[PDB]
RNA sequence: AGGGUGAAAAGAACCCCCAUCGGGGAGUGAAAAGAACAUGAAACCGUAAGCUCUCAAGCAGUGGGAGGGGGACCAGACC
RNA sequence: CGGUAGGGGAGCGUUCCGUGUUAGGGAGAAACGCGUGCGUGAGCCGCGUUGGACGAAGCGGAAGCGAGAAUGUCGGCUUGAGUAACGCAAACAUUGGUGAGAAUCCAAUGCCCCGAAAACCUAAGGGUUCCUCCGCAAGGUUCGUCCACGGAGGGUGAGU
């Protein structure tokens, strides 16, 4: 099965934005994690 | 002249071997964020791109410090963009004599750091004033001083720009 | 949280300034009631006399609209629904415009007492379709009128309204009740004029 | 000089201060003082009162279109043949004359009524593109048209009064 | 589906998964702490403990059972030596699991399994 | 003497593109599409400058019918117009529509003249 | 298939980020024109500012133009 | 005074030649971008916080002289898509080491695979791929401190 047409500039821009939104949740996990390791109180976590 | 002259440090990384989309997926996050936060984030992110972007940002910090002498605490990332670089094509063989094209995309990344506290004198003072008070205050000073006062980020943030040109407060 | 920081304060202040200066120099609105040809102010304005009048946003504001009530008892379905459609659409005001809602609100009451000629009570057929095959459903007019009788008049007026955006948005101005009572007494409904001869059936 | 000074001080010395551009000399005029209100009147003027016209309007026929004219205003019409800029012309076909006090309705015309107007200009219209096109018959014709137009100014509406008025009197 | 299938598959077939787990335990008992992937660690808990509980009894029978699990004799004998001493009072729970920054190459979540 | 086409093309294209500003999507981008879209635009324009003259008479008449219907029980557009003619008045429909909205009382008067005289 | 930095390599000392590349200052230069370097269109990829879309059916425009915004001097106009 | 096939009339532009080593032009030409300018249109005329050295008008001459279609043709760039795939179901694991950076480079310890080969050697062929030191742009289907890759310097010894 192929693409009978070519995908319109704007619609593609939306699909790719969706795929870029995942970076946003990973940025929240990353931020929360740094704020954890930045109090040095976690015994479950370790860094070297 | 322009706020672009005072606040800003620009830094271009050239030919980073991230493909533009991947690199965008990081850069969209750090746009508008304090230099500190942006550091820690780019330290712990999963993606590969974050590492070159990091080296970059750290550099632009050193430049705002050493050259234009800015306080690192007051740095935010004002404007950051990625643009396509020089693509290198290579042909590979496929099943049944067909070939195909591989592209190994590069990109330029432009990070523009902007100090917040620069202009703050004019800033907070002009915030202090009600809209009538401010006009009455500018009723004294010469064209020189008017231009020198309002040349901050002020007119833009509060969206006065086209208003003051209509009040005959200015020349273009 | 609404920041009271000097920044947002300043911004609202300034915006009210812009709004002030834009309200001072702009041409005043003069509503259409015994409104004479022109005010000495408009006469400085753009040409509204040799161009066709078109309504501005001050006119059609929803709060102003007439309310109306139709007692549907012993009225004939269609003939009434036409009149209703006319008033909802606005076609009886000199100010009518196809592209705008100048229309009324209409409240239809006693929607089970509505009258219909011929054998229609047992014949006229309200069908609706699921969208699956063999998804057709049919009601006689009367089953309907016993089950949810408002749908009858809603469905007869919706047919005579325009279709499309302004159509649907219009149809929301038709307020129907099965009882003799409506909770709109606050809106002060006037009664609806009927110039039709045959609209009133007698037994 | 305060521009050259504050620009050289925002040049040489990075991170400019408010004390230097605005000295502490200036406290601003007090919000209730005359010297506050002359400034605030200068920069934020109050809307000026509308210029006087007669309250009157007439429906007049030019080039077989019917205009509503109110005096003091200019309108666009068909080119008037052999009319020159700064010319006094009288429009003699007058169907209706309103005054908020009365209205004169002609049968067909208001007799003796005349509209004095002056021809302020002779123009050409905005170019209208007339475009003839037939699909697949491989025929298109692009042709501009600019109509000639006359821009006239209504001065006054006169010689009605004798004609019988009507009015709504309740 | 799996409802109440509890085993750790580690994305390997049966044989391999066995051998992997045996290996990882002779490693943990040799070095006392190691760095692995979160899944491998969590899976390895059970077998660590099986070995320790094994050594707590000390019978020739048990020792032959452990010998036939761990790869290296020396580590087994040392286990039967140390364990009564070190763990005698501890009822269960012989391992700590401390997670870290994920791996660079694949971004697989890592972990540190400690003999506690 | 060899002649490269040079800018003779690109100018034409550009002067077309200017036309097609603010067309959604690829109608504002690609030359080849833009061409067509220009033509169609020009065409509709021409068509609807004719439709226009139809539609405002539509409108005007409608509004007039509305404005009159208020007075008599039995009064119409049709009746009205016929009466305007047998009374010999020249007012066209634009003027009666604009006077219907912007000076309602006037239209009441006119109606009162037609009535008085038909009486 | 791959031409055109500058008149002259004067091809960027020194400091900063710094494992290199790459960069930001300073210095050379009429100009940075900074070596992937001269004019540099379109597709295509973005970033910022003005208006605007989440009850909607549509070769995407056109005639009418509500509401909002912008640069004016014929401020009734233009965008 | 609708108009296809089709015929006739009137024009516009492009590069070049004559006038001409022209008028004009580092006080900014061509070009590129703009216009509330003028044309029935092809287009012209005016303007530039671009550009950096050429070159009109008029009256004439000549053509490699006007593109949206040729499954045309050459380059560039998209869409599909951050999708399919990453080339066997011998299997890796951990501790150290080097390093700016290690699932992938080195070593050790286990574990696993081939063993009429997945071992060692020789013909043909390839042609320096062999060895050492340096490197990590491109190549390597990821990585990369590594390499059959790149740079330098070596290396093949016969009376049988
Ligand atoms: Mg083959
Ligand atoms: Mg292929
Ligand atoms: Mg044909
Ligand atoms: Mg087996
Ligand atoms: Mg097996
Ligand atoms: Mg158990
Ligand atoms: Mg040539
Ligand atoms: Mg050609
Ligand atoms: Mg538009
Ligand atoms: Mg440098
Ligand atoms: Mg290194
Ligand atoms: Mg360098
Ligand atoms: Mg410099
Ligand atoms: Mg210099
Ligand atoms: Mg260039
Ligand atoms: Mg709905
Ligand atoms: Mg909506
Ligand atoms: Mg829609
Ligand atoms: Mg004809
Ligand atoms: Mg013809
Ligand atoms: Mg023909
Ligand atoms: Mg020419
Ligand atoms: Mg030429
Ligand atoms: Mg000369
Ligand atoms: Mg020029
Ligand atoms: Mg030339
Ligand atoms: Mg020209
Ligand atoms: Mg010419
Ligand atoms: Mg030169
Ligand atoms: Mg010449
Ligand atoms: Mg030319
Ligand atoms: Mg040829
Ligand atoms: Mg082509
Ligand atoms: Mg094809
Ligand atoms: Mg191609
Ligand atoms: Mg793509
Ligand atoms: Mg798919
Ligand atoms: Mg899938
Ligand atoms: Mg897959
Ligand atoms: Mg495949
Ligand atoms: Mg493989
Ligand atoms: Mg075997
Ligand atoms: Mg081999
Ligand atoms: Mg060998
Ligand atoms: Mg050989
Ligand atoms: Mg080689
Ligand atoms: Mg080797
Ligand atoms: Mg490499
Ligand atoms: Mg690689
Ligand atoms: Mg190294
Ligand atoms: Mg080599």
């Amino acid at each position: 099965a192929v693409p009978k047409k070519r995908t319109s500039i704007y619609k593609k821009r939306i699909r790719k934005n969706i795929w870029k939104k995942k970076g946003y949740w990973a940025a929240l996990k990353a931020f929360s994690l740094a704020k954890s390791l930045s109090t040095g109180n976690s015994k479950s976590f370790f860094v070297r | 002249p322009e706020p672009g002259k005072c606040d800003e440090i620009t830094t271009r990384g050239y030919s980073i071997s991230m493909s533009v989309d991947k690199a965008r997926r990081v850069i969209d996050q750090i746009r508008g964020r304090s230099y500190a936060e942006t550091l820690m984030i780019l330290e712990l992110m999963p993606y590969r791109a974050c590492y070159p972007i990091f080296k970059l940002i750290y550099s632009a910090a050193a430049n705002a410090s050493h050259n234009k002498q800015f306080n690192k605490a007051n740095l935010i990332i004002s404007k950051a963009e990625v643009n396509k670089g020089i693509t290198l094509k290579k042909v590979k063989p496929r099943a049944r004599g067909r070939s195909y094209m591989i592209k190994r995309p590069t990109c330029h990344i432009t990070i523009v750091l902007r100090d917040i506290t620069h202009f703050d004198s004019y800033d907070k003072f002009l915030e202090s004033l009600t809209p009538k008070k401010l006009i009455a205050l500018l009723g004294l000073m010469s064209t020189g001083r008017r231009r020198e006062l309002l040349c901050g980020r002020f007119r833009e943030n509060h969206k006065i720009k086209s208003f003051l040109y209509k009040i005959a407060l200015f020349k273009r | 949280r609404k920041s009271t920081s000097a920044s947002t304060k300043c911004t609202e202040e300034w915006r009210q300034l812009k709004e002030a200066v834009k309200k001072e120099f702009a041409i005043p609105h003069v509503p259409l009631d015994q409104r004479w040809m022109f005010t000495l102010e408009e006469a400085t304005g753009p040409d509204i006399w040799n161009t066709t009048w078109y309504p501005k946003s001050a006119d059609h504001v929803p709060t102003d609209k007439k309310w109306y009530v139709v007692d549907a008892t012993d009225l004939i379905l269609g003939r009434m629904a036409s009149t209703i459609a006319i008033h909802i659409r606005g076609k009886n005001l000199a100010s009518y415009t196809p592209s705008v809602d100048m229309g009324a609100f209409v409240i239809v009451v006693n929607a089970d007492k509505v009258a219909v000629s011929g054998k229609k009570r047992t014949q006229k057929l309200y069908r609706r379709h699921s969208g699956r095959p063999g998804g057709l459903k049919e009601e006689t007019f009367d089953q309907l009128q016993k089950r949810i009788p408002e749908r009858i008049i809603e469905h007869a007026v919706r047919g005579m309204l325009p279709k499309g955006r302004l159509g649907r948005y219009l149809f929301n101005h038709l307020k129907v009740y099965k009882g003799a009572e409506h909770p709109h007494q606050a809106q002060q409904p006037i009664d609806l004029p009927l110039r039709d001869k045959r609209i009133r059936v007698e037994k | 000089l305060k521009a050259e000074f504050e620009e050289f001080q925002r040049p040489p010395n990075q991170k400019p201060q408010l004390s230097d551009v605005l000295p502490d000399d200036f406290q601003a005029p007090e919000p209730g003082t005359p010297e506050y209100n002359d400034i605030i009147n200068q920069f934020l003027p109050k809307k000026g009162p509308p210029p006087p016209r007669e309250e009157i309007f007439a429906v007049v026929v030019i080039g077989s279109r019917q205009y509503i004219v109110i005096p003091g205003r200019w309108i666009y019409t068909q080119r008037l043949k052999g009319a020159t800029v700064n010319d006094k012309i009288v429009l003699n076909k007058v169907l209706l004359v309103g005054t908020k006090a009365s209205t004169y309705i002609g049968t067909p015309i208001v007799t003796n009524a005349a509209v004095h107007a002056v021809v302020e200009e002779q123009l050409l219209d905005d170019k209208v593109i007339v475009f003839k096109y037939k699909k697949k018959k491989n025929y298109r014709r692009n042709i501009g048209h600019r109509q000639p137009i006359t821009r006239i100014k209504i001065t006054g509406i006169t010689g009605y009064e004798d004609y019988p008025a009507s009015t709504l009197e309740a | 589906m799996k409802h109440g299938r509890k085993i750790h598959r580690l994305s390997r077939p049966a044989d391999q998964r066995r051998a992997l787990l045996r290996g990882l335990t002779t490693q943990l008992l040799k070095h006392g702490r190691i760095k692995t992937t979160r899944a491998k660690a969590s899976a390895m808990r059970k077998y660590v403990d099986k070995m320790i509980t094994l050594a707590k009894e000390g019978s020739l029978h048990k020792r032959r059972q452990a010998l036939g699990f761990i790869y290296e004799k020396q580590i087994v004998h040392a286990l039967f030596a140390e364990v009564p001493e070190r763990y005698g009072d501890r009822n269960g729970g012989y391992t700590r699991i401390i997670r870290t920054l994920p791996r660079r190459g694949d971004n697989a979540p890592m972990a540190y399994i400690e003999l506690v | 003497t060899r002649v490269k086409r040079g800018y003779i093309a690109r100018r034409r294209r550009k002067k077309i593109r200017f036309f097609a500003s603010s067309f959604r999507g690829a109608h504002s981008r690609l030359t080849r599409t833009i061409a067509q879209q220009k033509i169609r635009a020009l065409v509709s324009a021409h068509r609807d400058r004719d439709r226009q003259k139809r539609d405002f008479r539509r409108l005007w008449i409608t509004r007039i019918n509305a404005a009159i219907r208020e007075r008599g029980v039995y009064y119409n557009y049709s009746k009205f117009i016929h009466d305007l003619y047998k009374r010999q008045l020249l007012l066209n429909r634009k003027i009666l529509a604009q006077i219907a909205i912007l000076n309602p009382n006037c239209i009441y008067m006119i109606y009162n003249e037609i009535i008085k005289k038909e009486d």
